[PDB]
């Protein structure tokens, strides 16, 4: 039964994101820190488009501008 | 022409009068239907109205009661009563019950399923017998096993000894290990299920079993019938990696196999055909001789033989009369009965590129090259010699 | 279940618009470096609220959702 | 593989300095141009790989015309794009 | 007048027995049809007399008076499968002048 409720608000999901289109609303930003396991039914085209990276790699001129805010 | 209409016309009009005469004399006799019949219909609607509300017979206990699960919750011991076969109704059966209190009132349901469906070919196969240009030995053992014990059940059962079961047809690539399935497949007329043998591989755990058990139900129930397994080798061999049950899990599954190809259950008329590449792989209980009677084998087609598979594919084309099917034969030195049919048809699509109906000597000579390159020699008999 | 009346388009939703006070003390300041980063989400999410007009202009397709990975 | 069992096997190799003029050009025909632009020259100038590279030129100059707030997708923008393109694809690459 | 004559029998239409929406799972030849309310399980009722079993097809969603639940009018909009798994993938149309290269 749990899986059977959660594929409901999944096909809600979707099926609203593109209702979006033609509004001055900007979709919906959303995070997670894990990307193998996500749904590429909501990274076809149409629905979430833009795709931001966060490395992990610092190099040497990025580490001191975090170490001088906090400092 | 002239006589078979004449007796249906003497027929059709005989038995419109019988069913008019049966009509007017049992509605003025109450005995029979009359009265109890126009008050039983009425009745039997009316009381019990609508919804109608489906649910699943759970067990049925025998004193004409049972426990049904209605798809709302509550469970019920409700009666069986009237217009019901109480013999019909056991566990997984589905019910309508009489929604004021609840009885059973009957089943009217076919419960057609898609699993009843998949297992099933509506074949009709263009291919028949002698669409196998030669090996016609092998055509007779196969003949032996599987058409020939429903046509002539009279032959074995004279001499006293028990038909042979199941067969496994295995070779080269190439020798028309399916095409002889389609062949006996089509005269037969039986049953023919049809399922290949990468389906009994699937992701979730402990399914293959119950997909195994499902496939000779449907079979046993449906007498006399043949269940054809193409490739059984694959699930040797491969490791899809999907079923996270890994290889343990596809032992459990071959071992389910087995027990319902012979085991405890005793069933009805089911021949099995076989299909597979590679004996070694399959597992030395599956080919035992006990469950399979007899093993057919097959070999690269000879000059000879190659004339005749020729033959086939030739006459539906049209050529001209520039073509020598002599000359393409002799080229190709042991080559599978399956090159000669891309010959034939890479040939007609070089012609319909240049659009010209007929396929004349060049297309065949261009074919017949572009073919040989594309196979692969045979590195076991390279060795050798 | 007759329908007798409606109901206004605000009303009854489970979750309403925070920001009245709940809005968190994090700005740009604080946070360090990532440039390229904050660069990319203003483009994706600010731009398009205060001018809609120059994305159809040029004729671009507005970047619409926006999804962050990152380990 | 064998014998009779596809029909057809199509290749497709890698788009030419030919083919990627046109490719950059049906992707170009959805927004603005500027007079005097030659699709062609930075064709030639992107050493690229796909054509999804070279669709992603075309987004990226529309990103630098949003930042300088241009009226018209000009010369100046593919050159920046090129490079942000191609240095992405690289690091990622290699 | 056909405004006052609405206004004051309205009352009397809005103590409505209600309704309910299923789906023709199949039909049978006894003139009923097998429907199914989502939440709940099946049911086997009768379509009333002035309609059809003809105009009754796969998987029509069709309309239900909440009392014996019978079958009134088919509803505008169908649910069908096939095109709901070519939707949620997205391809979007393309043309052989969009391929050329
Ligand atoms: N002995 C034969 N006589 C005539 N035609 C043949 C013969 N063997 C093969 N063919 C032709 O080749 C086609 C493909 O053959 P088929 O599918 O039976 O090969 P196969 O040996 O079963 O291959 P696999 O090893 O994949 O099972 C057939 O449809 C048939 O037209
Ligand atoms: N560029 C930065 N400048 C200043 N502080 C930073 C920066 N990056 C991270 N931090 C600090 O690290 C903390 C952790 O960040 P945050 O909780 O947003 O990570 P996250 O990506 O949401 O991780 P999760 O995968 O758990 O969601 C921040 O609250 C902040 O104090
Ligand atoms: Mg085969």
């Amino acid at each position: 039964g749990s899986d059977r409720e959660v594929q409901r608000i999944l096909i809600e999901l979707l099926t609203q994101m593109d209702g979006f289109d033609q509004s001055t609303n900007v979709k919906v930003i959303m995070a997670t820190n894990r990307a193998d396991t996500l749904d590429p039914a909501l990274l076809r085209p149409g629905r979430l488009d833009r795709k931001i990276e966060f490395p992990s790699l610092r190099d040497r001129r990025e580490r001191r501008l975090i170490f001088g805010t906090i400092a | 022409t002239r006589c078979k209409l004449k007796l249906l016309r003497m027929e059709r009009i005989k038995d419109h009068l019988l069913l008019e005469e049966e009509f007017v004399s049992n509605s003025e006799i109450l005995k029979p239907f009359e009265k109890k019949q126009e008050e039983e219909k009425k009745q039997l609607e009316e009381i019990r109205g609508n919804p109608l509300s489906i649910g699943t017979l759970e067990e049925i206990i025998d004193d004409d009661h049972a426990i049904v699960t209605s798809p709302t919750m509550p469970d019920y011991y409700v009666s069986i009563l009237s217009f019901v076969d109480k013999e019909l109704l056991e566990p997984g059966c589905s019910v309508l019950l009489h929604h004021k209190t609840m009885s059973i009132v009957g089943v009217l349901q076919d419960d057609a399923d898609p699993m009843v469906s998949v297992m099933k070919m509506d074949k009709s196969p263009t291919e028949s017998y002698s669409d196998i240009g030669g090996l016609e030995s092998q055509i007779q053992e196969i003949k032996e096993s599987v058409e020939l014990p429903l046509t002539h059940p009279e032959l074995y059962e004279e001499m006293g000894i028990k038909p042979p079961k199941g067969v496994i047809l295995y070779g080269a690539p190439g020798t028309g290990k399916t095409l002889l399935a389609k062949a006996v497949a089509n005269q037969t007329s039986a049953t023919f299920l049809r399922i290949v043998g990468s389906e009994l591989i699937q992701k979730y755990l402990g399914d293959g079993p119950r997909l195994c058990r499902q496939i000779f139900k449907v079979a046993g129930e449906n007498a006399p019938s043949i269940v054809f397994i193409d490739e059984i080798d694959a699930i040797g061999t491969k490791r899809y990696d999907s079923n996270s049950g890994g290889e343990r899990e596809i032992q459990r599954t071959m071992l389910e196999l087995l027990n319902q190809l012979d085991g405890f259950d005793d069933r009805g008329d089911v021949k099995v055909i076989m299909a597979t590449n590679k004996i070694e792989t399959l597992d030395p209980a599956l080919i035992r001789p006990g469950r399979i009677d007899r093993k057919i084998l097959f070999e690269n087609p000879d000059l000879s033989t190659k004339k005749k598979i020729l033959g086939i594919h030739t006459s539906k084309m049209n050529l001209s009369e520039d073509v020598n099917l002599e000359t393409l034969v002799t080229t190709k030195d042991d080559l599978s009965g399956a090159d000669i049919q891309a010959m034939c048809t890479e040939a007609g699509l070089l012609a319909l590129r240049e659009r010209r109906m007929q396929v004349t000597a060049e297309d065949f000579k261009q074919a017949k090259e572009r073919v040989m390159k594309n196979k692969v020699e045979e590195n076991l008999e390279g060795l050798y010699l | 279940n007759a329908l007798v009346d409606i109901l206004p388009p605000d009303s009854d939703s489970s979750i309403s618009v925070m920001g009245e006070n709940e809005k968190p003390d994090v700005t740009y300041a604080d946070v360090g470096g990532l440039d390229m980063q904050k660069q990319e989400i203003r483009e994706a999410v600010e731009l398009p609220l205060v001018q809609a007009d120059l994305y159809e202009q040029i004729g671009i397709d507005p970047p619409r959702g926006v999804l962050l990975y990152g380990p | 593989l064998r014998p009779g069992r596809i029909d057809r096997k199509i290749e497709f190799p890698p788009p030419s300095v030919a083919a990627r003029a046109e490719i950059l050009r049906i992707h170009s025909r959805k927004m603005n141009l500027t007079r005097g632009i030659n699709l062609r020259k930075v064709a030639e100038k992107m050493n690229g790989c796909s054509g999804a590279d070279v669709k992603g030129v075309c987004t990226e100059a529309g990103m630098y015309a949003l930042r300088e707030r241009r009226i018209h997708v000009t010369q100046e923008d593919f050159e920046l794009a090129v490079g942000k393109v191609m240095n992405k694809n690289q690091e990622t690459a290699i | 007048n056909d405004k006052v004559r609405f206004i004051k029998d309205e009352l009397r239409l809005l103590q409505e027995p209600g309704s309910y929406v299923g789906e023709v799972i199949k039909i049978v030849s006894d003139k009923k049809v097998l429907v199914k309310v989502q939440p709940e399980g099946k049911y086997i009722v009768d379509v009333a007399k002035d309609i059809n079993v003809k105009d009754l097809k796969a998987s029509q969603r069709v309309c239900l008076r909440s009392d014996s639940y019978m079958l009134h009018k088919v509803l505008e909009n169908k649910a069908d499968p096939l095109v709901s798994l070519m939707m949620v993938e997205k391809v979007p149309d393309s043309t052989y002048d969009m391929v050329g290269g």
